[PDB]
């Protein structure tokens, strides 16, 4: 089980 | 050894004419990343359909009025642009845009800002994504995964040799273009680094386990990122695959990676060195640097010259119908640009 549509970056996690 | 002595010969000459073209290609860089704006305004174009959408705004597809000629426009909204992070790195977006060049990098055509945005207009790229043919064919045959990579590959040679680290390598930012090769786009997470840099970024599933752990980092981290997108061209999903983020950081960290039965095990021997931990022993960060990469058995079929000079055949071209077609692309909806009768913004974005 994991993400299988477009992911967004994280300019600051 | 491996390589008789033509084979080797060959080889290091081929080696050194690298070094020739990096050398060229440094010097024309900082003469324009010294010297870089403002070279049109909205009401120049037409807007068409949006073709993606993130945090901070949207990519459109635009019809330049005078010419006709289509172009990929980006629209950040100057004050959803309100990390700090979020701001130092979208000038070095555009400064890096205006000063690459090479054939599988987007080329910037214009940028300028207004009141309430930022714009970037790049080249149209009509294919598509990656990230929806890998969804829609599932995965990719290891020869077809593999000349995608060597693109990658031959790209992450050119920046780094610039000092540029580009950050964010996934699917999602990979476009098809009409000879089937690939154009990088997406460089909101690019900086020229001389040694470490600092900045928690980047995607959770590409991201490095040095970048997850707080370290000072440097150029390995694309080396680790390009791993985890061989395995997920091969495979269909990537090797670190959870629904939370920090479930994702545990897996990273581990030092574990499993395979797919299906995958070769010269794909697995280059992946179990791009995935590693341990930056003394990661592929690209050694003594050879990327021949490292390049000469594993995994890319002994590779012509890496005739990549570069795009003689090699691709083996999927996009369906293209016509200029501005953009049916290699999913829809989104859809909402006016508003520009503020207000400048907002205007000292953080001096430089843009
Ligand atoms: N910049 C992108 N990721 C993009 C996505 C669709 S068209 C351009």
């Amino acid at each position: 089980a994991g993400r299988t549509g477009r992911r967004q970056a994280i300019h600051d996690i | 050894g491996h390589m008789g002595n033509a084979a080797a010969a060959k080889k290091g000459s081929e080696q050194e004419s690298v070094k020739e073209f990096l050398a060229k290609a440094k010097e024309e860089f900082l003469k324009k990343w010294e010297s870089p704006q403002n070279t049109a305004q909205l009401d120049h174009f037409d807007r068409i359909k949006t073709l993606g959408t993130g945090s901070f705004g949207r990519v459109m597809l635009v019809k330049h009025k005078e010419t006709g000629n289509h172009y990929a426009m980006k629209i950040l909204d100057k004050q959803k642009v309100v990390k700090l992070k979020q701001i130092e790195h979208t000038l070095n977006e555009k400064r890096i845009l205006q000063a690459v060049n090479f054939p599988f990098l987007v080329k910037l055509e214009f940028s300028f800002k207004d009141n309430s945005n930022l714009y970037m207009v790049m080249e149209y790229v009509p294919g598509g994504e990656m990230f929806s043919h890998l969804r829609r064919i599932g995965r990719f045959s290891e020869p077809h995964a593999r000349f995608y990579a060597a693109q990658i590959v031959l790209t992450f040679e050119y920046l780094h040799s610039l000092d540029l680290i580009y950050r964010d390598l996934k699917p999602e930012n990979l476009l098809i273009d009409q000879q089937g090769y690939i154009q990088v786009t997406d460089f909101g997470f690019a900086k020229r680094v001389k040694g470490r840099t600092w900045t928690l970024c980047g995607t959770p599933e590409y991201l490095a386990p040095e970048i997850i752990l707080s370290k000072g980092y440097n150029k390995a981290v694309d080396w680790w990122a390009l791993g985890v997108l061989i395995y997920e061209m091969a495979a269909g999903y990537p090797p670190f695959f959870a629904d939370q983020p920090i479930q994702i950081y545990e897996k990273i960290v581990s030092g574990k990676v499993r395979f797919p039965s299906h995958f070769s095990s010269d794909l697995k021997d280059l992946l179990r060195n791009l995935l590693q931990v341990d930056l003394t022993k990661r592929f690209g960060n050694l003594k050879n640097g990327v021949n490292d990469i390049k000469n594993h058995k995994w890319f002994a079929t590779t012509d890496w010259i005739a990549i570069y000079q795009r003689k090699v055949e691709a083996p999927f071209i996009p369906k293209f119908k016509g200029p501005g077609d953009t049916s290699n692309f999913d829809d989104y909806e859809e909402e006016e640009i508003r520009v503020s009768i207000n400048e907002k913004c205007g000292k953080e974005f001096t430089e843009f």
